[PDB]
């Protein structure tokens, strides 16, 4: 059966400090931040190019 | 990228390991005529005109008049 509220772990207070500061958009906001400082993906065609196999067609 | 010659191109595409310059004579073609490299020219008075390699299937005859 679902819960009630009246069976929840945490106090209205910490809901209420998740809930008005945004905590998981913010963890998302950071590993979105994170990629920033990662090396890109990006290859310079047509002055490089990407991998060709013998079976290619 | 149609400039660079073939074998370079595999090379540049991390088909090949080593490079044609480095490749030896054994795993080279041989060739009974010249070796020329041309690129893509299209857009250009040489693009490619095609055309049908066969005369017609169906040759009129050449008319001749005799006398009578
Ligand atoms: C603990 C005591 C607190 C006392 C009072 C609090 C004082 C004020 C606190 C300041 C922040 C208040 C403003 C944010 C409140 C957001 C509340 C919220 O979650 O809105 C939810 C709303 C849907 O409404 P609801 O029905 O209540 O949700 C139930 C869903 N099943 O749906 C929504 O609107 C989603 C939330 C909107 C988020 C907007 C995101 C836009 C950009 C995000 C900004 C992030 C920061 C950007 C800056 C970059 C970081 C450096």
């Amino acid at each position: 059966r679902p819960a009630t509220w009246e069976e929840s772990e945490e106090g209205a207070l910490s809901k209420a400090t998740k809930y008005f500061l945004l905590a998981e958009m913010f963890r998302g906001l950071y590993v979105v931040l994170e990629q920033f400082f990662r090396a890109p993906y990006t290859i310079y065609y047509p002055f490089e190019k990407g991998p060709v196999s013998p079976r290619f067609r | 990228m149609s400039q660079v010659e073939p074998g370079w191109h595999f090379w540049l595409g991390y088909g090949v390991d080593t490079a044609p310059c480095n490749t030896p004579k054994e795993k080279l073609p041989i060739r009974a005529y010249p070796y020329k490299f041309q690129p893509n020219y299209t857009g250009t008075p040489g693009a490619f005109v095609t055309y049908n390699t066969l005369k017609p299937k169906i040759s009129a005859w050449e008319p001749v008049t005799k006398q009578r």
